[PDB]
RNA sequence: GACAUUGUGAAGAGUCAGACUCUUUACUUAUUCGGUUAAAAGAGAAUUUCGAAGCAUUAAGCGGAGCCAUUAUGGCACCGUGACU
RNA sequence: GACUCCCUGGAAUUGGUUCAGCCAGAGAUGGGGACGUUGUUUCCGAAAAGCACCGCGUGGUGUCUCGUGCUCUUUGAACGGCCCUUAAAACACCAAGGGAGGCUAUUAAUUUGCACUCAAUCGUACCGAUAUCCGCAUUAGGUCUCCAAGGUGAACA
């Protein structure tokens, strides 16, 4: 047969991200002396909308400590952040919404966003609109902190990993139905080529393992193993279970 | 150990010497082949050219395809001792450069054409 | 005193006046060849060195090396100026000298004709002279690992030389050679038992040592 | 899974007769990943927030020694510190 | 020259105001001012042009006063609605902060205005379609755009 759409996606042709009008990558400041031995004050100059992203971006201006110049930072805004606000970033910054501080200084149950998976990666976790992580526990002896991620997982990080206090702005986005198909068209026009989605059973056996037959049926179990080949890994991959979830999970 | 106030290392500036060749690559310089004789090829003696000469004090020449308006001005001056106030150039569909040279009010294009021969 | 000459100090704390031009040498991003030089040296210090390689790290002390070079400079080969002056005189018409070259020195040692041998401590590749200490100790030829192949080459009117040997010395410097032999043997020949056993390297960084000391103190407390 | 890249230490068990084998653990220099315009790392020494949409650059001060012109007055030029090792 | 901005002053018995909005003790109404792109002229260009007419074998006369609009096109102003859609980048010019520096009250630095020289190279014809293109061709096919009169009528039917 021929290659399937999933196989074709890897070549990065018509499936590249549409980033002509993107305003930049959301990143905390690079870790440095100010953030490690105190705090640095920046001014929230702008709150803008980034195409393809449901959370607004905050343009924040900082003063370069080593030369006559101002440095502008782009990061997803926490709810409540406003233009003209002062954001303090460092180890000595207080517990205020929008401040960027190490997770080791926060009390249990604190709500954070833009959490650093590894010290210095500039914020990688809890960046979608309305999302947040929570500070579950600390361990001063090993200098570590347990946090709860938006997916419900629990992860251990170094106590010096930085995060922004508060949750990401723009929450509640996925509550209004996209009543029209044109709405989804415009949605994915700003993100990438992943829409519309054609069912495999509607295809021919040359393009999909599910295609073919005098009736539109899969014919084989939809649960495929983890180590299946590239052209066969379609359906519920390495599914531990199937069917409607009855109870908590 | 050479106290450094900048975290960036740039290549140190080093002396650069101009060429002092031990022999000329070319024994003698090539002679400029685009002199006045090459620049001006032959006058244009059509009815339209005659009208231009008579009515606008403008000579019409067929010139080399590598000559620009400065070349045409200088060549005309050196060949006919006439100043040109303007030079217009076109390339005909047969890839021939045709130049209209408007002489200053002092000179008479009709007299110059009479002297040259095309008339 | 002019009242208008008022001191205006600058606060360089965080979030204050821009930082001045301090020393950032240790943080400079050095070019690749410099980085490789430094990292190679660090690796040589860090890795454990077998005794036959480590024996070249311990060279003659400064005073003994100065004495050795003072003796050696008395028999430097014929200079370029001397050669120029000698050439025309000879056209109109071989004292004792320092020998050099690993092959020449090896032949002299194997023939027991060299009285003192000085081996450069920084010969690269090291296999060129890796046998000379053992060969000299086997043939009972006084030998010393001295600092500077460039220094030996200067003594010999060259750029570098792996090793030098003093085959024969004048009666004026016989006593100097004897003293040099005693000093060289005291620290090189008789200690062969320790030289064959001593393992070099294994030195950690200051930061690692500090961390280990902090851990030890914390556990003791 | 085995062998090589693959180094340096501890504890336990088992084999032997100081070695090997494993299991756990520690180190960093091989190796790998990340941040940065490679900008304050480790030891030691002294001992900016009432969350105000302002500016912050081409050193003041101190000390030490110099030069030029007619003691002095003029003008012009360095070093250290300020900026801890 | 709408919008915007400034000064005075202090508003409920609330006012101003758009087709629609909306605005005001964070200073409305009233009164008085500032700015500016689009644009207009009993003005130069300029009637010596073009146009219309009358003559001669190169002349002459006139080219003027007004109105009107749910009218169209283009331009401009000011707003409102929409997005899980938010609607380029570079070059170049200008401005501001800064005050390193520069000339030394009949000198000088320095701007201002006139006068002067120059502005290279390549394309420029014509068709652009029921005959100049692609379709075997002078083929009922296909092939990107701009300008758009009167009547009837809602109307580029």
């Amino acid at each position: 047969g021929r290659r399937i759409r999933i196989q074709r996606k890897g070549a990065g042709g018509i499936f590249k991200s549409h980033n002509k009008h993107r305003k930049g990558a959301s990143k905390l400041r690079p870790l440095d002396y100010a953030e490690r031995h105190g705090y640095i004050k920046g001014l929230v100059k702008d709150i803008i909308h980034d195409p393809g992203r449901g959370a607004p971006l905050a343009i924040i201006a900082f003063r370069d400590p080593y030369k006559y110049k101002t440095v502008k930072t782009t990061v997803v805004a926490a709810e409540g952040m406003h233009t003209g606000q002062f954001i303090h970033c460092g180890a000595k910054a207080q517990i205020q919404i929008g401040n960027i501080v190490p997770v080791g200084t926060l009390p249990e149950g604190t709500t954070i966003c833009n959490v650093e998976n590894k010290s210095g990666d500039r914020g990688v976790i809890a960046r979608a609109s309305g999302n947040y992580a929570t500070v579950i526990a600390h361990n001063p002896d090993t200098k570590k902190t347990r946090i709860r991620l938006p997916s419900g997982a629990k992860k251990v990080v170094q106590s010096v990993n930085r995060a922004m206090i508060g949750l990401v702005a723009g929450g509640g986005r996925t509550d209004k139905p996209l009543l029209k198909a044109g709405r989804s068209y415009h949605k994915y026009k700003a993100k990438r080529n992943s829409w519309p989605r054609v069912r495999g059973v509607a295809m021919n056996p040359v393009e999909h393992p599910h295609g073919g037959g005098n009736h539109q049926h899969i014919g084989h179990p939809s649960t495929v193993r983890r180590d299946a080949s590239a052209g066969k890994k379609v359906g519920l991959i390495a599914a531990r279970r199937t069917g409607r979830i009855r109870g908590g999970k | 150990k050479n106290v450094r106030t900048s975290v960036h290392f740039r290549r140190p500036k080093t002396l650069v010497t101009a060429r002092a060749p031990r022999y000329a690559r070319k024994s003698a310089p090539a002679r400029d082949k685009l002199d006045s004789f090459a620049v001006i090829k032959a006058p244009h003696t059509t009815e339209s050219s005659m009208k231009k000469i008579e009515d606008h004090n403008t000579l019409v020449f067929i010139v080399d395809e590598k000559a620009n308006k400065h070349h045409i001005k200088r060549a005309v001056h050196a060949l006919y001792n006439v100043k040109a106030v303007k030079v217009n150039t076109l390339i005909t569909p047969l890839q021939q450069k045709k130049a209209y040279v408007r002489l200053a009010s002092d000179y008479d294009a009709l007299d110059v054409a009479n002297k040259i021969g095309f008339i | 005193k002019n009242p208008l000459f008022e001191k205006r100090a600058r606060n360089f704390n965080i979030g204050q006046d821009i930082q001045p031009k301090k020393d950032v040498t240790r943080f400079v991003k050095w070019p690749k060849y410099i980085r490789l030089q430094r990292q190679s040296a660090i690796l040589q210090k860090r890795l454990k060195v077998p005794p036959t390689i480590n024996q070249f790290r311990t060279a003659l002390d400064s005073q003994s090396a100065r004495q050795a070079f003072k003796l050696l400079d008395k028999y430097r080969p014929e200079s370029t100026e001397a050669k120029k002056n000698r050439l025309r005189a000879r056209a109109e018409a071989r004292p004792n000298t320092v020998r050099h070259g690993v092959n020449t020195i090896t032949r002299l040692v194997e023939t027991r004709r060299a009285q003192l041998v000085l081996i450069a401590h920084d010969v690269n590749p090291l296999e060129i002279v890796l046998h000379l200490p053992a060969l000299c100790r086997k043939y009972n030829v006084p030998y010393a690992i001295i600092k500077g192949k460039a220094s030996l080459g200067t003594v010999v009117r060259r750029k570098t030389t792996a090793a030098v040997a003093l085959v024969d010395v004048n009666p004026e410097d016989k006593s100097a050679l004897n003293k040099l032999v005693e000093t060289v043997n005291n620290n090189f020949s008789e200690r062969h038992e320790e030289i064959r056993k001593h393992w070099g390297g294994g030195v950690m960084s200051a930061k690692s040592d500090a961390k280990k000391l902090k851990i030890e103190r914390a556990r003791a407390r």
